[PDB]
RNA sequence: GUGAAGAGGGAAACAACCCAGACCGCCAGCUAAGGUCCCAAAGUCAUGGUUAAGUGGGAAACGAUGUGGGAAGGCCCAGACAGCGUCGAGUCGGCCUGCGCGGAAGAU
RNA sequence: GAUGUCGGCUCAUCACAUCCUGGGGCUGAAGUAGGUCCCAAGGGUAUGGCUGUUCGCCAUUUAAAGUGGUACGCGAGCUGGGUUUAGAACGUCGUGAGACAGUUCGGUCCCUAUCUGCCGUGGGCGCUGGAGAACUGAGGGGGGCUGCUCCUAGUACGAGA
RNA sequence: GCUGAAAGCAUCUAAGCACGAAACUUGCCCCGAGAUGAGUUCUCCCUGACCCUUUAAGGGUCCUGAAGGAACGUUGAAGAC
């Protein structure tokens, strides 16, 4: 509603193809593509981008709210791309990057080998941290995920993989 | 693709470690193809072979274009084998025991031998009642075979007597021992269903 | 999970949500406060 | 004496139906009826006095709220701990063609003259059926 | 009051419930209860609403930003509520009430 | 104008309020191992001593020795120890015959399956000229348990154990 | 869990997307076209004349008798039959 009520900045170089509700942005980092819900239509002009309820879609307005959310984050993204940052917290859990397979070994009797998606790239800048990197906010946080989720940061020490970012709630054991 | 072979018998392999092996000889002749069944005419793919040799009276007419048609002699019947994707075979075409040269395991498909009319001891594994202890002509019988008024009738599938064996049985995953071109033989490790002279289809190990 | 006929918000932190039909009560501060009606 | 048809001499003709987008169940009735011959004057209810209809992409049938999950096909084998069932969703994947059949035969009479009446239904899940001989004149459900 | 000693139609089936009291015949017509998408006779009837749970087509105390209607309160361009010094129009929690939700485990 | 009754044996079948195995949340969860709740019915789920026992207690196992429904499943399938005929005795009550929600010893369990059902196995006709083969797979059934050891590693965790 | 508004925030959910168990559908084994919805493929076989009459998917005569099947016999690691 009032996320839809604010309309995205289409800045230079970020190309904008409506066609029904594909909405297929071509930045200069890369290019993106989204349908979208039969309740949004969108209106392109003067460089800028709007949304809004069609009628006979009660839930209208709540799917410009999301249609718009996720502009903005096409519109970032081929701009300026999207970063997430990783750390590996413990005994020797060691991080290492080999094209697009993440090498980790997170005290596993076996090496966990995470292959990152198409578009989704990713490099190491030490041992003990990851840095994934890309065009799609969901994609880039989809693959953070599956990367925190092989170790959870564990509620004692800390250890495993956590978004750098984050804070871990540590408890004294009894 | 598998062969078809006669089970010829049962015998051992003494290794040089002192392991006496227990082997089923499987005669796998040359399987020569009768017919290539493709996607366009018959809706999947797959090769029908036969092998050995059939007297020349006891093949009927149908029986004898069937193979006249291949271009070949007329065996003791006639099985299929489906294709994987990558296979390829024509009509006419001999395969030998040659084929499972470098196959470490197969399944093999026989004819169990047949019991005839089994009861449920023997059948299904039933505990035998009382031989004593005032048990009056219930001794092998099979016991209670329901409940009461609810359900009022026997389940399907229910254990109980009748034909025992002569029914297709596979026995996978047995280790081949030894593959011989020459005398045509096939190894395999441990039993396998069906009397001796008995068809046998062996393929290689699905697991 | 405390799954519970009566559900409810136990601090400042505690948040209502339904989730696939359910009520849920979630909390970010205590995970002896996440409740699942059931 | 009230009319009566007479199955020797019945016109039957052939249809054809697009089933994709349609309702299952508002599609069914109309099918029924038509099977049934309730849509003729010569209606006669001891004869089979209805159409052949064949009905194409009965795999894009619709169905309205959650049925396409929540729906469920239940059978039993005849064996004992032999119930079976299958959503809407898996019976389009696997036997597209039953769900309009099995919703069809449920509206139909029970009988010898039911089971004759549904052998006049022919359902295909694709656009082609191989009834060009017949003549199919295209009907809009 | 009905059954008993009462048939017919309805309530799937169902003495005792609902409608209704069978003198006989009719391949006429109108109604009752109950119904009118197909099985199965008759509205895929019209108009305006509600429900999204297959609720309808089992179940309570109690729980909840489900959703519709009504009447008041509070704060609010002397810039509210949220995110926060700023940013620009609503925002806050009760009351009543319609319809839904969870609570809801059983044996062929 | 009869629906055989406890317990055992044989054979089961279903429910899930789950005993084990599987998945998971919380823990006053360091690890190991527990507690509690949620999901889950695929399969699996002791032998003995005593007693008619079911049960229970006990011994020794097991991953576990689940809880219920099925005429407290199952006697036209078996048993007949309990119990409720007729014999006899004890305690007890009664003047007595006799009696006991007491005890004790002894004490006939029939049926050739017509129908349904179920397990097997044929004959008939059909399937559109007749015939011999090889098939496709709608559909149905079977199967689905788990211990221990070693490696990973005396590594993670821990003050150590 | 991700992204994500409705509800400027937050939120696994409303749109969208990912994961997740011996349960489910497969994969393994066996039956299986009476699957009357009776399916498919390959091969084999039969290529005479004539009459009758309410003329019709009609009823006979003579000639013909295939492929194949059965029957009978000797039998089986198949079997109550
Ligand atoms: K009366
Ligand atoms: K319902
Ligand atoms: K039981
Ligand atoms: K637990
Ligand atoms: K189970
Ligand atoms: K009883
Ligand atoms: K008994
Ligand atoms: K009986
Ligand atoms: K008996
Ligand atoms: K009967
Ligand atoms: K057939
Ligand atoms: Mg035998
Ligand atoms: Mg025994
Ligand atoms: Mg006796
Ligand atoms: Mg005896
Ligand atoms: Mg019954
Ligand atoms: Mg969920
Ligand atoms: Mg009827
Ligand atoms: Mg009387
Ligand atoms: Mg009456
Ligand atoms: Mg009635
Ligand atoms: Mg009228
Ligand atoms: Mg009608
Ligand atoms: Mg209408
Ligand atoms: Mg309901
Ligand atoms: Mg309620
Ligand atoms: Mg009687
Ligand atoms: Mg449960
Ligand atoms: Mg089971
Ligand atoms: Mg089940
Ligand atoms: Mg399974
Ligand atoms: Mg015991
Ligand atoms: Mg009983
Ligand atoms: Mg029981
Ligand atoms: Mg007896
Ligand atoms: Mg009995
Ligand atoms: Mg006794
Ligand atoms: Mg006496
Ligand atoms: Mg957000
Ligand atoms: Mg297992
Ligand atoms: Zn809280």
């Amino acid at each position: 509603s009032r996320v839809a009520k604010a309309p995205v900045v289409v800045p230079a170089g970020v190309d904008v193809k409506i066609n029904g509700q594909v909405i297929t942005i071509k930045g200069k980092n890369g290019e993106l593509t989204r349908t979208l819900n039969d309740a949004v239509e969108v209106k392109h002009a003067d460089n800028t981008l709007t949304f809004g309820p069609r009628d006979g879609y009660a839930d209208g307005w709540a799917q410009a709210g999301t249609a718009r959310a996720l502009l903005n984050s096409m519109v970032i993204g081929v701009t300026e791309g999207f970063t997430k940052k990783l750390q590996l917290v413990g005994v020797g859990y060691r991080a290492a990057v080999k094209g697009n397979v993440i090498n980790l070994s997170l005290g596993f009797s076996h090496p966990v080998d995470h292959q990152l998606p198409a578009g989704i790239t990713a490099e190491c800048p030490t041992q003990t941290e990851i840095v994934l990197k890309g065009a799609d906010k969901q994609v880039i946080g989809q693959v953070a995920a599956d990367l925190r989720a092989y170790r959870r940061p564990e509620p004692y020490k800390g250890k495993g993989v956590r978004y750098a970012d984050e804070v871990v709630r540590t408890k004294e054991a009894k | 693709i598998g062969l078809v072979g006669k089970k010829v018998g049962m015998t051992r392999i003494f290794t040089e470690d002192g392991v006496s092996i227990p082997v089923t000889v499987i005669e796998v002749e040359a399987n020569r193809v009768t017919q290539v069944k493709d996607l366009a005419n018959d809706g999947y793919r797959a090769i029908q072979v036969t092998t050995g040799a059939k007297k020349a009276n006891r093949v009927t007419k149908p029986e004898a274009g069937h193979f006249a048609k291949a271009g070949v002699e007329a065996g003791r019947g006639l099985w299929e084998f489906r294709l994987a994707e990558g296979e390829e075979f024509t009509v006419g075409q001999s395969i030998s025991v040659e084929l499972f040269a470098d196959v470490k395991k197969v399944d093999v498909t026989g004819t169990s031998k047949g019991k005839g009319f089994a009861g449920t001891v023997k059948r299904w594994n039933f505990r035998t009642q009382d031989a004593t202890h005032g048990n009056s002509l219930s001794h092998r019988v099979p016991g209670s075979i329901g409940q009461n008024q609810t359900p009022g009738k026997v389940f399907k599938g229910k254990k109980m007597a009748g034909q025992m064996g002569n029914e297709r049985v596979t026995v996978q995953s047995l280790d081949v021992v030894r593959v011989d071109a020459e005398r045509n033989l096939l190894l395999v490790k441990g039993a396998v269903p069906g009397a001796t002279g008995s068809d046998l289809i062996v393929k290689p190990a699905v697991k | 999970m405390k799954v519970r006929a009566s559900v409810k918000k136990l601090c400042r932190n505690c948040k209502i949500v339904k989730r696939d039909g359910v009520i849920r009560v979630i909390c970010s501060a205590e995970p002896k406060h996440k409740q699942r009606q059931g | 004496k009230t009319f009566t048809a007479k199955p020797e001499t019945v016109k039957r003709d052939w249809y054809v139906v697009d089933a994709t987008g349609k309702t299952l169940g508002r599609l069914a009735t109309e099918l029924a009826r038509r099977l049934r011959g309730k849509h003729k004057a010569e209606y006669t209810p001891h004869v089979d006095t209805g159409d052949y209809i064949i009905v194409l992409n009965a795999d894009k049938v619709a169905v309205t709220g959650n049925k396409r999950t929540d729906k469920v096909y239940y059978h039993h084998t005849g064996h004992i701990g032999g119930i079976k069932q299958a959503t809407f969703e898996e019976m389009i994947a696997r036997r597209p063609e039953r769900v309009i059949e099995i919703a069809v035969k449920g509206m139909l009479p029970k009988g010898p003259l039911g089971r004759a009446m549904f052998r006049k239904l022919k359902v295909y899940a694709g656009n082609e059926h191989n009834h060009a001989a017949q003549q199919p004149q295209v009907l809009d459900i």
